[PDB]
C-alpha cells in the first residue's frame, strides 16, 4: 500500500527509469521503420529492448495510480483517491494509448509501435525536474539543447532516406544513391550520410545536390524554413546562457564604473579614490559583494529565522548582557543585527562621539588605538563585542553615553551591529528583561567604579507609580 | 450599432480583415510578376478580387461605427464618430486603397495586377490586428514566433517574384543564374516556375547560397542587394528569437527568484545541513507546486482601489467569522483586510509554543494546524482551513489572565498558508475608529469570561486604580495650573 | 619587491602577461608538433629557443613570483616571508604549476604545459580590474578564442589528411603549398560553416566532416552570443538615459506642457547626463557600503562644511549626518536659487558654477558673486516654520550645481543630538538678539 | 549600421582589384579576368563585379571562386575572418535594438502574468478577475502603463514644480479654501497630488466611510448617486473638485470625516488627491495660510449647519508615563 511523493528521492529515480525507454522509442523506432537493414539486421536486439521498455510502460501505469498529491498541504495517500486524481485526466488516455497493442492491425514491424510516442510526457518532466536537481544548470542546459538539436535532426534523416526510398534509389541526384551498388549499400554509410545530409540542410549549410523533382523541392525549402528556427534557437539559446555566466559580474563591474565616474566629476581624492577600488576589488574576490538581507528575503519568515539564528546566536549568547538574557529575546536581536564592513584603517568609533551600537566582530581584527592612531591599548577578535553599555538605556553616567576608546580596523572586518533603537524595540515585550540588562550594566559600570550604587539609582530606570509616588511627596 | 474597440466584436473584425490585406499583399505582386498564374486563374482572381473589393468597403463601413473613449465615456453618437474619422489620415488611406482603377484598368490591360496596387495601403489595419492579437492572446511568445514566420515567408516570396521578373525581363535561358528555358522537360509548368524561384530565394535569404554563379551587371547587383537583405533579414530572425527565448527564460525566474543565491549563502557561512536541506526541500516545494512567494509584491503592480477589491474579495468572508469582529462596520472590516500579510509553514513547523509572546491573530487561508502537547506527540485538536487563533492577543482587554504569552503550541500538519494581524496593525487602523474600539474590548471581556479568563476584581482593581489616577492626574493638571496661576 | 600584492602590483600584472604568453606560446604549438611532422631546421633553432625561454619563465613564475605574493588572511594581509611561501605551497595553483612543469622529440611530451591557465584567468581578472571599457579587451579575447579554435581545426584537418593519406581523396589535403595555410582555409570554411569545399567520399570523411560542421555551427552561435552581451553592455547607458528622457517628454506631450517647459526639462537632461553620467546619484549612493558613502560624502564636503560658523562647536557625528543628507542639485542659467519674499527652508553648498546676489536701486544688478565653495541660506535652517523669508534675490550664472540640506533633514538629525540642538538654539537665540 | 557594412564592403572591393592588378590579370581564376579582354575590361564590370565579389566573400552566405596562390589563400582567409566579426556585430546591434524596441510590451505582459498567476493561486471570483483584465487592456491601449511618480523622480524639484504648476494649478486657484492662498504654498500643494485612476461604476467614496482626502478630477465625469447607484443627484466633470473639508482639521466638526455623499465613476476617471496629512506638510512652513483655511472651511460648515460639536467633548491619548515626564520636567 506504498503511496509515491513526487517531492523525494526515489520518485526521481523513476523518472529516470521511464524516460530511457521513452528517448529509446523517440530515437530507434523511426530509425527501424525507415532503415530496413536496421531492422533486420539486429532484430534479436529489438525484441529484448521491446518487452524491456513494454514492461517499463506498465509499470508506469501503476506507478502513476501510487502517486500521491498534496491536497490541503498533505500528501494524500487514499488509494481510492489517488485513483480518482488520474484516471480523469487527459494523462491517463495518453498512458493507455501507449500500451494498448496494435495486435489486430506486421506485429513485428516497428510501425504498429508508434503509439509508444504518446509516453513524451515522463520525458518532459524528467528534465524539468533534473534542471531544478543539479549543480550545473548551465552544462546540463547546453546538454539538453543538443539532445533536442540530435534528435529532430535524426528524425529529418530518417524522412529523407523514407523519401528517397519511395521516389526511388539513384533514380536521380537529389535521392539516396543506389542501395544495389556495393559502396551505397551497407547500413553504416545511409545512416550516417543522411545524418551528414540532414545536418547540413537544418543549419543552414546547404551542400548538397540541388533537388529535381518537385516533391524534393517542397521538401527542402519546408527543411530550410524549419532549419532557419533550429539556428535561431541554438544561437538564442547560447547568447541567453553566455548572459546568465556574465550576470553577476556585468551588474558588479557597472557599479564599479558608476562610483568610478562620480569620483572623477567629484574631484574626490586620489588616496580616498585608490582606496574605494582597492576596496571593491577585495569585495569581489572574496565573494562579499552580495547582501544577506537581499539573499534571505525569498525565504519564509519562519525558516529565516532558523538561518539567522544558526550564524548569530552563538556569538550574541557570549555577549555578557546578554548571558542572562530569555532565549525570546535573543532570537528578536538576532533578526536585528545589520552588517557591517570596515577597510584597513577605518575607525569604527573615535574618542568622546555618541555611542548609539554595539558591534560583534564576524570577521576581522580591530585594535583599540590611542589618539595617534598607532599605539594599541587591545587587541578585538572575532567574537568580541564592544560598545554594550551604549545601547543600554541609563541615564547619563559620569562618562555618559559618550565613547571612552578610538577603535580601528587594522584589516578589512566584517562587523554585526546592534543599535539604539533596535534593542528598545525589542525589550518591549519583555519587560522583565529591561530590568535584567540594565542589572548587569549597573553591575558593569560598578566594576569600572564609574558611579555610587545609590548614585547609580538616580541613572536607573523608576516604576511610573513611584516616580509619581516620589512626586508625591513633593506635591504636597 | 456603434462597435468598442475594446469589445470582442470589434476584435473579431479585426481578425476578418487581415485575410484580404493578406490576400493582396501576397496573391497580387505574385500575379503581377508571374504571367502564368495572372492569365491561367483569371476567372478565380475576379472572385477573389470582388470580395476583398467588399470588405476592404465594409471596414470603412465599421469605421464610421466604431465609438471612441472621450472623457473616459465610449461615444456612440453617430454624427461625432463620422466628424471624427474623416479628418483623420486613415480615411484618406481607406480611400487610397479602394481607389477605382476602373476607369484607366482596360488601357493598360483587360486584367492587370498593378493596378490593384493601391490595396496594399490597407496594411495598417493588419498591424493593428496583430496588435490587438497580441495584447490579449494566452501565448505571447508562440504568437511571436509565428508572425515571425509570417513576416519571413512573404519576404522569400517577394523576392522570389522579383527573380522571376528579373529572370524573364533578361530572358530564360541565358545563363545557370536566370530561370531556366520552358523548353526544358519540366520547366514550362506554373508549379515548377514558383517552386524553382521560391527555392532559389530561400536558399539566399536564410543564408544557405548554393546558387549558380551570375553573368552579368543586372544579376550581379540583384545578388549584392540580396546578400545585403539576407544578412539584415537574418540578424533579424536571432534577434527576434533570442528575445523571445529571454523572455521565456526571464519569466520562470520570475518566480522563484533566488535559490542558487541561498544554497552559495548558506555553503559560504557553513550552515548545517539539516537546516540546508529544509532550504533545498523548501525550494524543490517552490518548484513542483508551482507555489509564489511575493504575494504582496504581485499586488503591487495594481492600482490601490483595484488592489483592495481584489483583496477584499478573498479575505473578506474569513475575516468576518472572527468572533471580535463581529460587531464591525463594513468600512472597518476592509481596512483590516489589507493589512494581513502571508505566512507560510513546512510541515511540523511551530506556528507558535506555549509561553512565547503572541502578538498576532493567525487566520487558516488552507492548510492544517495542530494543537499538540507540551511533548508534543498528542493532539488536542484539530484547526482546519477558515479557522483563527490569538484574536485575545491583538485586543489588549485589561483584566486578562492570558499574560500576554501562547496559551498553547500550534504545530502544522503539512504545508499551512496563513494570514496574519499583528496587535500594531489593528492599533492603527483602530485610531480612525475610536467607537469600534470599545465594541471589540467589550467583546474581548465576553470571551474571556465565558473560559473564565478576566477576573472581576483583579480587573476592577486595575481600573479602579487607573481612574483614580487619571482623576489625580485631573487634578495635577489643575494641581500644576493653580500653582503656576499664582505663583507668577 | 620584498612582497608582492596581486592585485595592485603592475609589474605582478606584467609577469602574469609574460606568463600568458609562454602559456599561449606552448598551447598553440603543441597541436602544430603533433599534427605536421616536418620542419626545416631553421625553425628548430628559435622553436627550441622559446620553448627554454618559455620553461625559464614557468620556473621563474613557480620559484618567485607566486611564493612572494602576499594575501589575505582572516581580513589581514600578511607579508610575512614563510607564511607566504607556505601559502603558496599550499595551493591548487601550485599544484596546477607542478604538474605544468611535470616531465612525463616527441610533441605531447610537453602537453603538461596547458595546465598553465590560472595565471590566464589572474591575468584577465586583472586587466578587467585595471582598464575602463573593458569590453574592448572581451572582443579581443573572444576573436583569440575563434584563432585558437580554427588553428586546433586545421592541425586536424592535416592529422586526419596524412592519416588517410596526402593525396587519395578530393577531400583530404592534396600536400601542394604550404600545408598550414591551406588546412586554415578548410578550417575557416568549415567551422565558419561557409561551405564550399569538396565532398566527402568516404566514411571516416563523412564523419569529420559532420562532427566539424556541427562543431562550427556552436561556434557560431558562441561569436554571436558574445558579441550580443559586448553590445548589450556597451549601450545599456544610452539605452536608459534615451529611455527616461522619452519617457518624460511622453508625458510632457499628453499633458499639454508648454515648449518653454519642455525645452528647459530637455536642456537639463542633457546637461546632467553629460556631466554626471547619471541622472541620479542616490541611486548609486545607497548601494554601496555605509562607511564607503560616508568616507566620499567626507571628502567631498566635510572641510566646505565644518568651517560653516554656525555649526562651529557642534558634533562631528552630527556633521557627518548632514554630510550623508546633502543632496545635488544642479540649476540652469538665470534660475531663481532664492527669491525675494520667499521661504528660506535650505542651505545651499556651491559645488560649481556661481550664483548672483541681484539687488539695486533698479533691480536685477549683480551684488557679489559667488564661487565654489561658498555657502549661504545657512540662517533659515534654524528658523521655525514660517520664521525665514528670503531678503534677496539668488540667481544662477550659468550651470550651477549646488548641495542642499532642507530644514527638514537637520530637524530630524538633531533629534539624536540633545547638546548640539541645544546651542544651535542658542546661537539662534543670540543672532535674533544681536542683529535686532 | 548598413552604411558601415557598404564602406567595408566597397572598401574590401577595392582592395581585391588591386591585389588583382598586382598579380596580374587573368594569371588564374581567383584574379579578377584580363583588362584587355573587352569583354572584362571596362569600368562598370570591374567595380560591380568587385562588389559582387567583397559582399559574397565578407558575408560568408555565398561560394567564392577557391584561391589558387598562397598569397590568394592568406586574403580569402582574412575577408572570412573579417567578415565572420562584421556578421556577429550586425546580429549584436540588430538583436539588442529588438530587445529594447520589446521591452516595453515585455516588462508589461510580466506583470499581467504575475497578477494572472496570483488569482488562479488565490480563486478570485471571476466577476473581480474580468475587472483586472479588462484595467490592464486600458492601461496598455491607451498607453497609461508606466506612473507618473517614476517618471518624474529624477526632475529636479524646481523643474517638477514647474511642470506640476502647468497641470494643477489652474484647478487647484478654483477650490474655495485654495482662494486666498500664498503662491508659495499653492506650488507645495500640486507637488503633493497623487494621480489616481478609476474604472467605470468605481466609487470614488461611500456615504458613511471615513474620508481624509480631497479629489480633483482631471479627466473623466463623477456622479452623485443614491444609495441605488442608478439614481444621481448631481455630476461632477473635470476640474471640479470634493472633499475639500475632509483635509481641514476643524476642531469642531458635526460631519466626523464621514463622507456625506456617493460618487461614482461613469467611466475612466483620472483623479489627483491631496490627503489630509499631505495639506499638514505643506502648511508647516506657512501658519498663517493654515488658520485662513481652517476658518473659511469653519465658515462653510456654519452654511451646512453641521459645525458646532465636541465643546465640552476632548480626546487624551498621553501615556501615564508621557504625562509624567511633564511633572519631572515641570520640577526643575
Ligand atoms: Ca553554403
Ligand atoms: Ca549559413
Amino acid at each position: 500500500l506504498f503511496v509515491l511523493d513526487p517531492a523525494g528521492d526515489w520518485y526521481y529515480c523513476w523518472l529516470f527509469v521511464i524516460a530511457m525507454p521513452v528517448l529509446y522509442n523517440w530515437c530507434l523506432l523511426v530509425a527501424r521503420a525507415c532503415f530496413s537493414d536496421l531492422q533486420k539486421g539486429y532484430y534479436l536486439v529489438w525484441l529484448v529492448l521491446d518487452y524491456v521498455s513494454d514492461v517499463v510502460y506498465i509499470a508506469d501505469l501503476f506507478i502513476r495510480l501510487r502517486t500521491g498529491f498534496l491536497e490541503q498541504g498533505l500528501l494524500v495517500k487514499d488509494t481510492k483517491k489517488l485513483r480518482d486524481n488520474y484516471i480523469h485526466t487527459l494523462q491517463f488516455k495518453l498512458d493507455v494509448a501507449s500500451i494498448i497493442p496494435t495486435d489486430l492491425i506486421d506485429i513485428h514491424s516497428p510501425e504498429v509501435r508508434f503509439n509508444r510516442l504518446l509516453h513524451f510526457a515522463r520525458m518532459f518532466e524528467f528534465f524539468d525536474r533534473t534542471e531544478t536537481r543539479t549543480n550545473y544548470p548551465n552544462i546540463f542546459r547546453i546538454s539538453n539543447l543538443v539532445l533536442y538539436i540530435l534528435v529532430i535532426i535524426h528524425w529529418n534523416a530518417c524522412i529523407y532516406y523514407a523519401i528517397s526510398k519511395s521516389i526511388g534509389f539513384g533514380v536521380d541526384t537529389w535521392v539516396y544513391p543506389n542501395i544495389t551498388d556495393p559502396e551505397y549499400g551497407y547500413l553504416a554509410r545511409e545512416y550516417i550520410y543522411c545524418l551528414y545530409w540532414s545536418t547540413l540542410t537544418l543549419t543552414t549549410i546547404g551542400e548538397t545536390p540541388p533537388p529535381v523533382k518537385d516533391e524534393e523541392y517542397l521538401f527542402v525549402i519546408f527543411d530550410f524554413l524549419i532549419g532557419v528556427l533550429i539556428f535561431a534557437t541554438i544561437v538564442g539559446n547560447v547568447g541567453s546562457m553566455i548572459s546568465n555566466m556574465n550576470a553577476t559580474r556585468a551588474e558588479f563591474q557597472a557599479k564599479i564604473d558608476a562610483v568610478k565616474h562620480y569620483m572623477q566629476f567629484r574631484k574626490v581624492s586620489k588616496g580616498m579614490e585608490a582606496k574605494v577600488i582597492r576596496w571593491f576589488d577585495y569585495l569581489w574576490t572574496n565573494k562579499k559583494t552580495v547582501d544577506e538581507r537581499e539573499i534571505l528575503k525569498n525565504l519564509p519568515a519562519k525558516l529565516r529565522a532558523e538561518i539567522a539564528i544558526n550564524v548569530h546566536l552563538s556569538t550574541l549568547k557570549k555577549v555578557r548582557i546578554f548571558h542572562d538574557c530569555e532565549a525570546g529575546l535573543l532570537v528578536e536581536l538576532v533578526l536585528k543585527l545589520r552588517p557591517q564592513v570596515f577597510s584597513p584603517g577605518d575607525y569604527i568609533c573615535r574618542k568622546g562621539d555618541i555611542g548609539k551600537e554595539m558591534y560583534i566582530i564576524k570577521e576581522g581584527k580591530l585594535a583599540v588605538v590611542a589618539d595617534d592612531g598607532v599605539t594599541q591599548y587591545a587587541l578585538l577578535s572575532a567574537g568580541s563585542c564592544f560598545g554594550e553599555i551604549s545601547i543600554l538605556n541609563i541615564k547619563g553616567s559620569k562618562m555618559g553615553n559618550r565613547r571612552t576608546a578610538n577603535i580601528r580596523s587594522l584589516g578589512y572586518s566584517d562587523l554585526f551591529c546592534l543599535s539604539k533603537d533596535d534593542l528598545m524595540e525589542a525589550v518591549t515585550e519583555y519587560p522583565d528583561a529591561k530590568k535584567v540588562l540594565e542589572e548587569r550594566g549597573r553591575e558593569i559600570l560598578m566594576k569600572e567604579g564609574l558611579l555610587d550604587e545609590n548614585e547609580v539609582a538616580t541613572s536607573m530606570e523608576v516604576d511610573v507609580q513611584e516616580k509619581l509616588g516620589q512626586l508625591e511627596t513633593n506635591m504636597e | 450599432p456603434v462597435l468598442d474597440p475594446s469589445g470582442d466584436y470589434y476584435y473579431w473584425w479585426l481578425n476578418t480583415m487581415v485575410f484580404p490585406v493578406m490576400y493582396n499583399l501576397i496573391i497580387l505582386v505574385c500575379r503581377a510578376c508571374f504571367p502564368d498564374l495572372q492569365h491561367g486563374y483569371l476567372v478565380a482572381w475576379l472572385v477573389l478580387d470582388y470580395t476583398s473589393d467588399l470588405l476592404y468597403l465594409l471596414d470603412m463601413v465599421v469605421r464610421f461605427h466604431t465609438g471612441f473613449l472621450e472623457q473616459g465615456i465610449l461615444v456612440v453618437d453617430k454624427g461625432r464618430i463620422s466628424s471624427r474619422y474623416v479628418r483623420t489620415w486613415s480615411f484618406f488611406l481607406d480611400l487610397a486603397s479602394l481607389m477605382p482603377t476602373d476607369v484607366v484598368y482596360v488601357r493598360l490591360g483587360p486584367h492587370t495586377p498593378t493596378l490593384r496596387l493601391n490595396r496594399f495601403l490597407r496594411a495598417p489595419r493588419l498591424f493593428e490586428a496583430f496588435d490587438r492579437t497580441e495584447t490579449r492572446t494566452a501565448y505571447p511568445n508562440a504568437f511571436r514566433i509565428a508572425k515571425l514566420m509570417l513576416y519571413i515567408f512573404v519576404v522569400i516570396h517577394w523576392n522570389s517574384c522579383l527573380y522571376f521578373a528579373l529572370s524573364r525581363y533578361l530572358g530564360f535561358g541565358r545563363d545557370a543564374w536566370v530561370y531556366p528555358d520552358p523548353a526544358q522537360p519540366g520547366f514550362e509548368r506554373l508549379r515548377r516556375q514558383y517552386l524553382y524561384s521560391f527555392y532559389f530565394s530561400t536558399l539566399i535569404l536564410t543564408t544557405v547560397g548554393d546558387t549558380p554563379p551570375p553573368a552579368r551587371e543586372e544579376e550581379y547587383l540583384f545578388m549584392v542587394g540580396d546578400f545585403l537583405l539576407a544578412v539584415m533579414g537574418f540578424a533579424t530572425i536571432m534577434g527576434s528569437m533570442s528575445s523571445v527565448i529571454y523572455n521565456m527564460n526571464t519569466a520562470d525566474a520570475a518566480f522563484y527568484p533566488d535559490h542558487a543565491l541561498v544554497k552559495k549563502y548558506m555553503k559560504l557561512q557553513h550552515v548545517n545541513r539539516k537546516l540546508e536541506r529544509r532550504v533545498i526541500d523548501w525550494y524543490q516545494h517552490l518548484q513542483i507546486n508551482k507555489k509564489m512567494t511575493n504575494e504582496v509584491a504581485i499586488l503591487q503592480h495594481l492600482p490601490e482601489r483595484l488592489r483592495a477589491e481584489v483583496a477584499v474579495s478573498v479575505h473578506l468572508s474569513t475575516l468576518s467569522r472572527v468572533q471580535i469582529f463581529q460587531n464591525c462596520e463594513a468600512s472597518l472590516l476592509e481596512e483590516l483586510v489589507l493589512k494581513l500579510q502571508p505566512q507560510t509553514y513546512s510541515p511540523g513547523e511551530y506556528v507558535c509554543r506555549k509561553g512565547d509572546i503572541g502578538q498576532e491573530m493567525y487566520i487558516i487561508r488552507e492548510g492544517q494546524l495542530a494543537v499538540v502537547a507540551d511533548d508534543g506527540i498528542t493532539q488536542y485538536a484539530v484547526l482546519g482551513a477558515g479557522l483563527y487563533f490569538g484574536e485575545i492577543s491583538i485586543i489588549n482587554i485589561k483584566g486578562n489572565m492570558s499574560g500576554n504569552r501562547r496559551t498553547a503550541n500550534i504545530k502544522s500538519l503539512g504545508y499551512s498558508d496563513l494570514f496574519c494581524l499583528s496587535k500594531e496593525d489593528l492599533r492603527e487602523v483602530l485610531s480612525e475608529y475610536p467607537q469600534a474600539q470599545t465594541i471589540m474590548e467589550e467583546k474581548g471581556r465576553e470571551i474571556l469570561l465565558k473560559m473564565n479568563k478576566l477576573d472581576v476584581n483583579a480587573e476592577a482593581a486595575e481600573i479602579a486604580l487607573q481612574e483614580a489616577t487619571e482623576s489625580r492626574l485631573r487634578g495635577l493638571d489643575q494641581q500644576l495650573d493653580d500653582l503656576q496661576t499664582k505663583f507668577a | 619587491p620584498q612582497s608582492i600584492d596581486p592585485l595592485t602590483n603592475l609589474m605582478y600584472v606584467l609577469w602574469l602577461f609574460f606568463v600568458v604568453m609562454a602559456w599561449n606560446w606552448n598551447c598553440w604549438l603543441i597541436p602544430v608538433r603533433w599534427a605536421f611532422p616536418y620542419q626545416t631546421p631553421d625553425n628548430i633553432h628559435h622553436w627550441l629557443l622559446m620553448d627554454y625561454l618559455c620553461d625559464l619563465i614557468y620556473f621563474l613564475d613557480i620559484t618567485v613570483f607566486q611564493t612572494r605574493l602576499q594575501f589575505v588572511r582572516g581580513g589581514d594581509i600578511i607579508t610575512d616571508k614563510k607564511d607566504m611561501r607556505n601559502n603558496y605551497l599550499k595551493s591548487r595553483r601550485f599544484k596546477m604549476d607542478l604538474l605544468s612543469l611535470l616531465p612525463l622529440v616527441n610533441p605531447l611530451l610537453r602537453l603538461p604545459r596547458c595546465l598553465k591557465y590560472m595565471a590566464f584567468f589572474e591575468f584577465n581578472s586583472r586587466l578587467e580590474s585595471i582598464l575602463s571599457k573593458a569590453y574592448v579587451y572581451r572582443v579581443i579575447r573572444t576573436t583569440a578564442y575563434l584563432l585558437y579554435s580554427l588553428h586546433l581545426n586545421s592541425c586536424l584537418y592535416y592529422w586526419a589528411s596524412a592519416y588517410q593519406g596526402l593525396g587519395s581523396t578530393h577531400w583530404v589535403y592534396d600536400g601542394v603549398g604550404n600545408s598550414y595555410i591551406r588546412c586554415y582555409y578548410f578550417a575557416v570554411k568549415t567551422l565558419i560553416t561557409i561551405g564550399g569545399l569538396p565532398d566527402p567520399k568516404t566514411l571516416f570523411e563523412i564523419v569529420f566532416q559532420l562532427l566539424n560542421y556541427f562543431t562550427g555551427v556552436f561556434a557560431f552561435s558562441v561569436m554571436i552570443g558574445q558579441m550580443r552581451d559586448v553590445v548589450g553592455a556597451a549601450t545599456a547607458g544610452q539605452t536608459y538615459y534615451r529611455s527616461c528622457m522619452d519617457s518624460t517628454v511622453k508625458y510632457m506631450n499628453f499633458y499639454k506642457i508648454p515648449k518653454s517647459v519642455q525645452n528647459r526639462v530637455k536642456t537639463w537632461y542633457e546637461y546632467t547626463w553629460h556631466s554626471q553620467g547619471m541622472l541620479d546619484e542616490s541611486e548609486l549612493m545607497v548601494q554601496l557600503p555605509d562607511k564607503m558613502r560616508l568616507d566620499l560624502a567626507i571628502d567631498v564636503n566635510y572641510n566646505i562644511v565644518s568651517k560653516v560658523a554656525l555649526f562651529q562647536g557642534c558634533d562631528r557625528q552630527m556633521i557627518f549626518d548632514m554630510l550623508k543628507r546633502l543632496r545635488s542639485v544642479v540649476y540652469l542659467p538665470n534660475d531663481y536659487v532664492c527669491k525675494k519674499g520667499e521661504i528660506g527652508r535650505e542651505m545651499y553648498i556651491i559645488q560649481a558654477g556661481q550664483v548672483q546676489v541681484l539687488g539695486g536701486p533698479d533691480g536685477k544688478s549683480v551684488l557679489v558673486t559667488l564661487k565654489a565653495g561658498s555657502v549661504f541660506g545657512e540662517i533659515s535652517l534654524l528658523a521655525v516654520g514660517g520664521g525665514n523669508r528670503r531678503t534677496a534675490n539668488v540667481v544662477a550664472h550659468g550651470f550651477t550645481n549646488l548641495f542642499i540640506l532642507d530644514k527638514k533633514d537637520l530637524n530630524e538629525i538633531l533629534v539624536h543630538y540633545p547638546e548640539s540642538q541645544k546651542l544651535l538654539r542658542k546661537k539662534a537665540r543670540r543672532m535674533l538678539r544681536s542683529n535686532n
